[PDB]
């Protein structure tokens, strides 16, 4: 998918997944693939130190007719990935319900030992991980498509800052006339 | 409009876009015990946020001839987190719900659901010159089923809906908290307990305070709606937990 | 003529300031504006005629 | 405020994080609609319970000011002090910032930008290798010389175009602090453009893009000793750092690598690197696996 | 007298009839985070009673060769009712501590510990080039031995309690907070000690705040005194713990 | 906008100050501040609460 626009469609559908995780990633913003290239993540590039809170907002585009509850979790670290919808709704969440309002925020909020992580992260600097799963189900009436995609978007929220500038690891060049 | 509707205890945060309203216990909010009505003299333990928060229960699934469910309170949260964790090592606790049941459809699916907490629902035996057993009135999270026929067998609840186990009119459970998920109007349910008891505080382990009862009485339909499965989840959040009486852990 | 600033913040929780005096004729001469913090996130983050007051459903 | 002066007051103080409680109502700030293209102003208060926290938090570091305003090589050359070649005996080339990347990627996150430079040059030089090594040449005086589009151009190291009667020049000598000097924003427009989806000439052909607005001429530098018994061989190296900074219009930072300098060409590229699957969370926190 | 002395933390009560002082930290008794010195930004859980109270580890035999023993803190008190429980669900803590040291013998014994709280005590490793263990480090309760000569083995703390597996001399642990049980004086040690890290709050299983000594400087000693046993007992009482980012419980 | 203070005193028991002005935008380039003499030996030599006025027993 990375050249094609799946990249950016995560993927659910009607019947019975519940057992199902809908998707999961960790919380680095200026390291792990998911985040490194957005605009928050291009920008953390150029700096070695961030602190914040970050905001995602899921979007769901399938039908109007399309319904569904979703539970989005946020785990602080110190453990691994919630593997059950159980141990997840144990940490930060929402419960998102699809309706006229088609987005849903889930916002991070800054929790760590230090003011400040690398935005090259490490295990101490770790931040936890977001993990999404159906709540209740994707219903549908007939004549509908029976599966659709959710969008994901971030942001950070009014508290973020960025620290110590350094040079971006995603640029280069062999020679000049560049 | 009023049918977009958010809620938030703790680290969680619940929302609605098909909300009826919110039904408040006997019109009681919870409320933390006060001093001239308590008699246990130590300190409480109010563990606040770490305890006070949404735990989601393992869902259920609604078919076309689903009699109804159940749930016991105080236990069924008994191994959530630090809710659970509390009841185990005090004695004496005491704590108010919001519960939130959730169960959307489409406009082309219809079926109501009565959801509703009886408080103090003890229940009767299928073998009438029997006893129950704890088995046969709770399993935790999960969930018991009603059933359509009578039941037999020693320690099982006599569970035909039409009697809800306590042998009266199912028809008449409404002088009890509840509301209804009709799926043409509504997609959820919202019900805020407060404690209800006899005693200021109790154990609890040894008591349900009031069971969470979930009966269709419009059942689940539709046509090629390629949409059969309908789950029904349930949500509930502790409300000013206190705890007296520390000591070891309970022996599971 | 010379201007008296603050310092930035340094190492700890009167003598956290500088002087300075321009000894060119032209502004390009002078030195670099890093105490200047304005900011207005909104020409981006919100350039929505109507205010949504989020809170509010946002559309209906 | 004024951005032409050295000094400002004003702390860059982040939010502070409201104590917030819990909640049962209609308000949904939670729930907003994405498609209005405005970006949701929800923070932690909004959906979970927060304490109160006084954060002290600046922004000063990501200022455009500061994010600019630090000296990057945006070019480099070589010329000789003896050789066959005329040519080369002294260097030249056309002022851009296009030639590096580093530099160019960060101007290029704003559409249209304006501020004066200032450029700082290192020159060096080094004896080139050989069979008899053994000379005693006297310290090395340059001549950095700026030519605006238009004005006669130097032919051969000792053309009476190194006269300077008015190009600006710098003469300096090795083993002395690098020469340096600052510059006004120059442009014949009222910002420097990064881009423009445009031509020179009317009927929409000639050259696209950057080039057809550049022309802010070219830089010529050549030894003043002109001679050494052997070749010795001077590298020149020069920096600019933005300063009294403007910037409009930001876009996405470049995300394919640069084919060349005129153009903003590009090969396909990878929106980001791959991972297991759209689940896949790594298992730290074991005893080791 | 001022021998005599009780303290009260939750549901436990300490006495002494025979007691020096109580020494505080660094002359800083505990207190809760503040608002202009946090940055985790969630509501934290005080437990308050349920975890703010007197816990007692197993207790170790003073022999007559006896050279020293160790625990390490936040870990070792991990397993101690709902103090413990609160760790595991959280992934910040902070507490302070009210260590309580026990150890009784007779007007015919003699011989003098000392009880030391050495803040950030990261401990060498007996092979100069390899690494510790976290079983070289701590045992939970129970408690590491130092030795009286020279250790080998990978991953086990250089031990030889002259040098305190510090590297220094032992005798100069007196800049830390610390009280002597000198057996012809004093029956008992008391030291407050209040949370010490360089960041406001941290992960109570990952980092050791405080490693607690006791090291015998004149041994036990006695004649026919038909008491052999002298025993060693440790008390301790979390004091103001606050744990911040809730989330399901830690892989033991 | 200087700041004069006193020197600290050599060979001998007005001419006996020196006068400083600061040049840079950071605290950080500031020199040091050799002349701050505070003391608080109590933290470390008597962290003991109940006050031990040894003159006095200091047991009994
Ligand atoms: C064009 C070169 C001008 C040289 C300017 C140097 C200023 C020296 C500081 C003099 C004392 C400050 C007077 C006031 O204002
Ligand atoms: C950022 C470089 C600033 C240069 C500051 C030099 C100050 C020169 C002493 C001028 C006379 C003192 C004026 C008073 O105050
Ligand atoms: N002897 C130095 C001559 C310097 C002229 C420099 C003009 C620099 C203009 C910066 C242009 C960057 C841009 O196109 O965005």
């Amino acid at each position: 998918n990375l050249e094609t626009m799946d990249i950016y469609r995560i993927p659910v559908q009607s019947g019975n997944h519940q057992s199902s995780q809908v998707f999961g990633f960790q919380v680095q913003p200026g390291l792990d693939g998911v985040f490194k290239h957005t605009l928050l993540g291009e920008i953390l590039n150029y700096y070695a130190h961030w602190s914040g809170s970050i905001k995602l907002t899921f979007v769901f585009c399938g039908s109007a007719m399309a319904t569904g509850k979703f539970l989005l979790a946020y785990a602080p670290p110190g453990a691994n990935a919630p593997k059950s919808r159980k141990d997840a709704m144990l940490g930060t969440h929402i419960i998102w319900d699809v309706g006229l309002q088609s987005s849903c925020v889930l916002c991070i909020p800054w929790i760590s030992q230090t003011h400040y992580r690398l935005v090259q992260q490490d295990e101490y600097t770790s931040a936890g991980n977001v993990t999404c799963w159906y709540q209740t189900g994707i219903v549908v009436p007939a004549g509908t498509p029976t599966s659709c995609s959710i969008m994901c978007f971030v942001s950070a929220c009014n508290d973020f800052s960025v620290r110590l500038l350094k040079d971006t690891p995603f640029i280069q060049q062999a020679a000049l006339l560049q | 409009s009023d049918r977009v509707r958010s809620i938030t205890l703790g680290n969680s945060t619940i929302t609605t876009q098909e909300s009826a309203n919110v039904v408040v216990g006997y019109g009681r909010w919870p409320e933390y015990l006060r001093d001239d009505e308590a008699t246990a003299e130590d300190q409480p333990t109010q563990p606040d946020v770490a305890t006070c928060r949404f735990y989601t229960l393992e869902s259920v699934t609604w078919e076309k001839d689903s009699p109804g469910w159940w749930w016991k309170f105080p236990d069924a949260l008994k191994d959530m987190g630090l809710f659970g964790q509390n009841m185990y090592y005090h004695y004496l606790g005491r704590a108010g719900y919001t519960i939130h049941v959730q169960c959307n459809a489409s406009k082309f699916h219809q079926g109501c659901l009565l959801v509703v907490c009886v408080p103090e629902a003890e229940m009767g035996c299928s073998t009438v010159d029997g006893t129950v057993n704890e088995h046969g009135l709770s399993e935790g999270e999960t969930a018991k089923k009603f059933s359509a026929t009578g039941t037999n067998g020693t320690n099982t609840v006599q569970s035909i809906v039409t009697n809800a186990g306590m042998g009266v009119g199912v028809g008449n459970l409404t002088i009890f908290p509840h509301q209804w998920i009709n799926l043409r109007t509504n997609n959820c349910a919202t019900i805020v307990m407060p404690y209800i008891n006899n005693v200021p505080m109790d154990n609890m382990f040894r008591h349900h305070n009031f069971t969470l009862m979930i009966i269709p009485f419009v059942p689940l339909n539709y046509s090629s709606d390629f949409s059969t499965y309908v789950p029904i989840t349930v949500t509930v959040a502790p409300m000013c937990a206190e705890y007296n009486g520390l000591r070891l852990s309970t022996a599971l | 003529g010379a201007q008296v600033s603050t310092q930035k913040t340094g190492a700890h929780e009167s003598i956290i300031h500088y002087t300075n005096i321009n000894y060119y004729k032209d502004a390009a001469s002078n030195s670099a504006n890093r105490q200047d913090f304005t900011q207005d996130p909104g020409k981006f983050t919100e350039p929505v005629k109507d205010i949504m007051v989020k809170s509010l459903p946002a559309l209906n | 405020g004024d951005v032409v002066e050295a000094v400002e007051n004003a702390v860059a103080r982040v939010a502070d994080t409201i104590g917030s409680g819990p909640s049962n109502s209609q308000a949904v700030p939670a729930l907003t609609a994405v498609e209005t293209g405005h970006t949701s102003q929800v923070t932690p208060s909004d959906t979970v319970q927060t304490r109160h926290v006084k954060n002290y938090h600046s922004r000063s570091e990501s200022s455009i000011e500061n994010f600019l305003s630090r000296s990057a090589c945006v070019y480099m050359g070589e010329y000789h002090t003896t050789n066959s070649d005329q040519t080369k005996l002294f260097a030249s080339w056309t002022i851009s910032a296009r030639r590096m990347v580093q530099m160019r990627r960060k101007l290029e996150i704003f559409t249209y930008v304006r501020f004066d430079v200032e450029v700082t040059f290192v020159i060096t030089s080094k004896q080139d290798q050989g069979t008899q090594l053994g000379q005693d040449m006297p310290p090395l005086t340059h001549q950095i010389m700026y030519i605006p589009p238009g004005g006669p151009i130097p032919k051969s190291v000792t053309d009476y175009t190194w006269q300077t009667s008015t190009n600006p020049s710098i003469f300096w000598t090795e083993g002395n602090a690098p020469p340096r000097m600052s510059i006004p924003f120059i442009s014949i427009g009222n910002a420097y453009s990064n881009f423009y989806d445009g031509w020179s000439h009317f009927s929409q052909n000639g050259v696209y893009g950057y080039n057809t607005l550049n022309h802010m001429g070219q830089i010529y530098v050549r030894h003043v000793n002109g001679s050494s018994p052997l070749p010795m061989t001077s590298t020149v190296r020069m920096y600019f750092k933005p300063k009294h900074v403007k910037a409009w219009v930001p876009r996405p930072p470049r995300l394919c690598q640069y084919k060349n300098a005129s153009t903003v060409n590009f090969s396909p590229t990878d929106i980001t690197d791959k991972r297991n699957s759209i689940t896949y969370i790594p298992d730290t926190v074991k005893p080791d696996v």
